[PDB]
Formats: C-alpha cells, structure tokens, sequence
C-alpha cells in the first residue's frame, strides 16, 4: 500500500527562496535555421506553441551548509526539500502568433459554395495560415511529465499492407520534452509518421509530434511523483471549413446518398478539416504571474522533491507574438523594391521561475527504508550519472540560489504574508 | 499497355476465364471496364470492377453470366463467363477508366481483344 | 405509493472503489468502413457526436467474498451496491470536429443576396460542411436512458397518401443505445424515414436518428431508476442561412405577399434551413474530470444499483477533433501529385470511469418483499438471461475491479477528503 508523504516526511520550520534570474529564449517560430551543408543549429526553433520543461536542480540539503544543524540527527535521519510555493513569471506582452504552410493541402472552401467545385488537378495546395488554439498549462512534480499522442501502430501479421493503405493508430505514451509541440487544433498526433503528404498542417508542427499531457495516467500513478499540482486552460473554435485534396482512401458508402449527374456526377472530397482559432487572449484569464501554494496535494507525494529534483512544465500561447524584422540589402534607392529587403521572422519568450522550499527530515527506520526502497531505491543509494540522459529539458541550476531571507524576494514576501507566521 | 489472353474455343455449357494484365502505370488506383462486340455488330457494356475490395457493377444482361475478379499483386483483371451458348461468341475487350475511380470522360486505354468461340 | 430507498435500504460503513482501466475507441467519424461485397465491419464509426452508454456490471455483493460478514444477517437480509461517487475521466485534448455532405441540399445563400437567385435546375446540391452544436451531458441510473425524437407517425385511414405528400410526425420514445447520434443542430429526428432526399444533413447523421434525452419522462418516472443524477450543457448558434432545393410541398399562401414579375415572378424556395455552430470549447466549461457526489437524489431511488447494474450515459463534443492521415502510394517523385496520396479520416475517444460504492443491506420483511416485488420482481428472483439483449451498449465489467482501499485511488482519495470520515 502507498501512503501520504505526511506519514514519513517530517516538516521543519526552515524555509528557503530560490529563483532563476530571468530566462530568455529567442529563435525562429517555425523551424531551426542551420547551415545547409552542415547540421549544426545556427538559430533554434522558439515558438509559443512548444512545451517548456524545466529540470530544476536543488542543492542537496544533506550536503548543504546550514548555520544551525541541531534541528535534526544526521545519524538517524536524512533531509529532503519540499516545494511549497511556485511563481511562474512571464514577461512579454500578451499577443497571438500565427502559423501556416506555403503548400497546405486545402482543396476548396466547403463552408459555403455557390456552385460545385471544379476538379482536383495536380497539386491544388494553397499558401494558408491560421491562429492555433489557445493553451495555458503548468505541471509540477518531481518526475518528468508524461504525454499521449496518436502514432502509427504496428500492423497485424496478415493482410499485406497495400501501398497507400490507411496506417493503424495507437495511443503512445511518451515523456514530454522541452521543445515538444502542443496540440494546436489538429489534436495530439505524430504528423510525420501519419501524414506522408507533408502539407496537412503548418510548418511548425508539420514534421513534429503534438503531445497532450496524459493527466489521467499521471494522476492514477500510485506515488504521484510525476505531478502533484497542475493548471490547465484551453479553448478553441472553428474559423474555416475546408476540403482535402488527394485521392479517396475510403469511399463514401452509396447507401448514404443519391448518385448525382453531370457536375454532381463525381463526388467531391468529403475529407473535411477545420481551421482552428484560439480566440482573444486576456489578462483576466492569466494563469501565470500568480503564486501557487502547493499545500495539500491530491496525490500521495505532497510536493516532496525526491532526488533534489523538481519539474516545471509550462505552455503559454498567450504571448505567441512573432515579430518580423527585415534588413535592406541597399540603403540607396528611394524607391521600394521587394528585392531590396530580406524578410525574416523571430519569436522571443521570457520566463522567471520562483520557488519557496520547506526543509524536511526523514528518520530512516526499518519500515521507512523498506518503503522508500521499494518506491525508488535510488533515494537511499544517493543519500549518505543522469537516468534521463536520453531526454532533454531546459536545465535550471538552483544550487547557488537558495536564500533564507524570503523577506528580500517578491515570492518570499507573498509567502510570509499568506502563511502569516 | 494492356495484355489480354489468346483465342478460346469452348463447348456449349462450359466456361472460360480471361485475363487482362496491366502495365506502364500504378494499377492500385484504377478500375477495369469490360465490353462485348459480336461479329459485324456493335458494342455492349458488361461491367466494371474495383479490384481493391472486389466491388463491381453489373449490366443486368450479364448478371448470372459474368463474374469479375482481379489480382492486385500482379495487377491483372479477370472475367469468367458461365453456361456458354452461341450468343456468347464474340470479341471481348478490357478498358481503363480515364479518371482514377471515376467512370466518366470515356475509356482511354483498351486491350487488344480476345476472341471466344462457343462450339 | 412509492417511497425513498432510504426507507427500506440500510447503509453500511463499507465503501469500495472501482474503475475501468482506460477505455479507448478509434474509428471513422462519419460512417463505418466495411467490405463492399461483405457486411462485416472492418472499421467502426466513432464520432464525438455519438452517445456513449456504458452498461456497468458489478459483482453481486451477496456472492462477493468480504473479509468480514458479521455486519449483516444473510438469513433475514440481502445486499445491494449503492453508487455514491462517479468521475467520468476524458482524455484527448479539447477540440472541435466538423461534418458535411458532398451533395448537401443547399440551393442558395439566403443570408444576403444582391439579385434574385437563378433557377433551380436538376441537382443544385453543394459540398458543404459545418461545426455541429456543442453538447456535454452525463446521465446515471440503474436503468438504461430514454430518449425522444420525431419519426414518421402512422397515417389515419382516410385520404390515400398521395406520393410526395408530407409524412406525419410522431414523438417516439426509444432506449438510447451506445453509438446513437445526438441532436447536432437539426433537432432530434429520424432523418432516414423523414428525408427521402438523403442529402438534407451531413453524412454522419444522414441515415441515422438524432435522439434527445427525454428528461421530463425520466424524472416523472415513479421509482426514478432510469436516472438519479444528470448534468447537461448544450449551446448553439446560427452560422449560415440557406435555401432548400426541391419542389414546393406546401405553397406560400398568396395573402402573405404581392405577386412579383419578370425575375420576381416566380417565388424562390422559402424552405430555409440554418447551419448550426457550437461555438468555442473551453476548459472552464468542462463537465468531466470532476467527481460527482450522488448523495441526495431527486428521485425515490437514491443511487441504489438494483441488479448490480449501473448505467452511465455520456456525450462530449468538446473533444471531437478528427484527424486526417494520408499515406503515399509511392515514395519516389519529388513532385506533389494528389493522385499519389490516399487521404483518410479517423477519430479517437478516450474514457476512464471511476466509482465509489457503498454497501447496503435490506431486511426482507413482508412489506419490503411486497414492495420490492411490485417494483421489479426480478430483484427478489435473482436474490437467494439478459432482459435488454435487444439493445447494445459498451459493456463494462467491474466484478474484478472493486477495492476496499479507496486510499490507493484518485477518486478514492477525493472521496475520503470530501466525506471527512
């Protein structure tokens, strides 16, 4: 049986504040800029539509040097940091971005037509953009966040997949990594392996995987380390209703309609797809720049940062403004020439993480050691290399950022005022 | 380029299976159309097959008489005729729909023709 | 006279948690994919616009094996499960689908016209799509849910129905089965038997019946077993205003207008029909992923699961995203060709049902046995074959899912915390 950390984790009266200076990220909104002949990334892809997964490193409270150490017995017990307050600061002005594709697979406008559309020739793709669905979310836990998305499942060993056959689906659980993309209105799927077309969605998700937090799985998690607090806010509506060019993968059963004739003789593509649109963005609806008091967790792990680690996942599309900056090739002619100016796109993201940590102690009794051992053997082994080296995330080092004077920081003042004593 | 079978001679009551092998394009996207022409006479439509799932439409005249099939792995269409009589002696042709899965804008590629004599 | 179950049903102090692992449904959004020559379903129709009716099977508390059995007398009494908490977990990202018809009966745009429209020829149908009305609902009871819809009533034996004559209407009560369609903006009716046209509405409801819960009837129900708790949330607005092609079934009385001339000589179809649109979808408006505490029912059956059965009906169109996936027939040519790609459509639905059940006892006195007998004779007969074999629902077996450690589950923790003791 699993038990609340409140059972075996003792709470001291010491509190520390810690915060990143001010994280900054600048890059291209749709794809990374690199050397053609090369593969080295010259400019990274930075979009308001990516997940930001912060791997927070905390100083080992056991190796730490406290002014007083009488509050505990280093022989019978050990120390762990407990996250009690978080403030995800965001800094650019609110605004909405926009993403498209120069060759988006869009046959005709099916929202309203005055006459039967022509006939699909070869390549009827159009240069089309859209404003993705709005998403604000924040996940916190001592384990990396887990997502779900649809990918190409493995085929059954029977009927040999005829070329062009519709590929099988399979919900795939994955670890959400820093830089991954958020569902933008086309759901959470692997567009690379499910769309040979390469033109079904805008460039920025076109050959990526849009993942969605698997909230169900994470909360079912027995110990609840992956996430002991979260805030989610998503909204979306249909802006346009389109058609998909290409060839019928699956024909429309004729028992669903009466054959036409002449123009209506040939059925138009009924492979419709809508254009998303996350409406207006607003201050009143902000989730960030507000402190979160992680006092009572719904999981059994009540904010204990085992391994002196802490994960903060964020997605904020309410500041997705992309800015176009163009430089002139010549500063002479007083007559505009599109050929004289090179147009570019850049997007900036501004973060500032702040935390309030509470020192905790654990008397290493038999039972406790058995439990902690079962739960995560590494806990004890590390007490008196990186297990997720394969994944990536924004590494944040706070070992030199802890301060006992909450008084001196904004999140700190808020905390004191909130907790009174 | 379509290749049909050689000439056939079958006794009344018997049955014949004739092939039309596709080449020079991607078969998996097109149906096959079949017609009939008696000596010194006109053209008549038999049917057309969607190889993929074996779906097919029948001209009433050839409902119990004709059955259509196709081998996707070798891109070949087949037609079998049952309970053959003197009226079935004719030259049969296979022909491709111009527009993929659509059967309009005529038949743009025809086979050489296969002669069947019932006697 | 009927009486509250609180009268004859005794509440023990035992509580069990039970839950489905994670139900998953994948298929085509508009119609099932099957073999043409055959009738076997290869891929089922799975849309966010269908009702999901779960037939929950519970282990017979009388046959069950409890660690302690002193809490009741198996001679004078019997045991029944009482539903006290439900959590309908949903798992894909929020989003809106879209449905249409390649040959929708839409003459002209009547929302705004600059000149009198031409003249209906033969087949003026257009390829049109729309975003259905948003609907979120959850019905719970120990009997299947009941719906209402308009169908073709039986004609009076008199005036021989002239072909083309308008068919008579009749509100028809039906059992809502798993897979049935929800009113999408065209009301709750049987389009197959009321629209010979086969082109009045999108393919997905085109030859189906859109049913609406008959909340009035179910709540009037004397014993109130069909539904002892529900949540409904529906919204819709007019996106477009159209005309219907076809011929005047009923002419416009000439006392309602002044005859025209020339172009306005002939009256245009005044058989208008609007295009629905369930606006934006939002987190703040979610009904699911929230626990429902069924403590005080408005009906006489206070959540008693007679027959060790339990029905959970759901409809959620806030995750109706359909994903198009196309496979290339050839991986050669570096030039796009619509003919080289087979386009398809698939939709996935993710559920996760969780419950908290309270054990109950019934001392089988004379009066009690007379009552329960009148109410539903099978109760007693089953105590010391399927009566709804005709109907189909998502069968859910929980006989092996009960656990006495609510502690170990998310809905369980919530329950304990909520109910304190």
């Amino acid at each position: 049986a699993v038990v609340s950390t409140d059972e075996y984790v003792a709470r001291t009266n010491i509190y520390y504040h810690a915060g990143t200076s001010r994280l900054l990220a600048v890059g291209h909104p749709y794809f990374p800029i690199k050397k053609p002949n090369n593969n080295k990334i010259l400019v990274p892809k930075v979009s308001g539509l990516q997940y930001r997964v912060f791997r927070i490193h905390l100083p080992d409270p056991n190796k730490f040097g406290f002014p007083d150490t009488s509050f505990y017995n280093p022989d019978t017990q050990r120390l762990v940091w407990a996250c009690v307050g978080v403030e995800v600061g965001r800094g650019q002005p609110l605004g909405v971005g926009i993403s498209g594709h120069p060759l988006l697979n869009k046959l005709d406008d099916t929202e309203n037509a005055s006459a039967y559309a022509a006939n699909a020739g070869v390549d009827n793709r159009e240069c089309i953009s859209m404003d993705y669905k709005q998403t604000q979310l924040c996940l916190i836990g001592c384990k990396p966040p887990i997502g779900e998305h649809w990918g190409k499942g493995s085929p059954c060993t029977q009927v040999a997949v005829q070329p062009g056959d519709c590929p099988p689906l399979e919900l795939i659980n994955t670890v959400i990594q820093d830089g991954d993309m958020v569902d933008t209105g086309f759901g959470a799927m692997d567009f690379t392996t499910l769309q040979a077309n390469k033109s079904e969605v805008p460039l920025d998700i076109c050959t990526s995987i849009c993942k969605y937090p698997d909230y169900i799985k994470m909360v079912s998690e027995p110990y609840g380390d992956s996430l002991f607090f979260y805030l989610r806010r998503e909204q979306m509506f249909v802006r346009h209703l389109f058609n998909r060019a290409g060839t019928v993968g699956e024909n429309v059963p004729d028992d669903l309609y009466i054959k036409g004739s002449g123009s209506t003789a040939n059925l138009a593509s009924s492979n419709y797809f809508p254009t998303p649109s996350g409406s207006m963005v607003t201050s009143d609806a902000q989730i960030f720049n507000k402190p979160y008091w992680l006092q009572r967790a719904q999981g059994h792990n009540n904010g204990i940062c085992w391994g002196n680690q802490l994960f903060v996942t964020v997605v904020d599309t309410t500041r997705s403004t992309n800015m176009s900056l163009c430089a002139a090739i010549s500063t002479s002619e007083t007559t505009y020439k599109n050929t004289n100016f090179k147009e570019y796109l850049r997007h900036g993201e501004e973060y500032d993480l702040q935390f309030i940590f509470q020192l905790c102690k654990i008397t290493l009794t038999a039972d406790v050691m058995t439990y902690i051992h079962s739960m995560n053997s590494t806990i004890l082994e590390d007490w008196n290399e990186d297990p997720l080296k394969k994944y990536t995330f924004w590494e944040v080092n706070l070992k030199e950022k802890f301060s006992a004077d909450l008084d001196q920081f904004p999140l700190g003042r808020k905390f004191l005022l909130q907790l009174g004593l | 380029q379509l290749q049909q079978s050689g000439a056939e001679l079958v006794r009344p009551g018997s049955s014949v299976k004739i092939s039309c092998k596709a080449s020079g394009y991607a078969f998996s996207s097109y149906w096959m159309n079949w017609v009939k022409q008696r000596p010194g006479q006109g053209l008549e439509w038999i049917g057309q097959i969607y190889p993929g799932d074996g779906a097919t439409n029948y001209n009433g005249k050839f409902k119990g008489k004709a059955t259509l099939t196709a081998d996707k792995s070798s891109s070949t269409a087949f037609m079998q005729i049952s309970s053959l009589t003197s009226e079935d002696s004719a030259v049969y042709f296979c022909a491709r729909p111009y527009r993929y899965d659509g059967g309009v804008y005529a038949m743009d590629y025809w086979g050489q023709g296969t002669s069947v004599t019932v006697s």
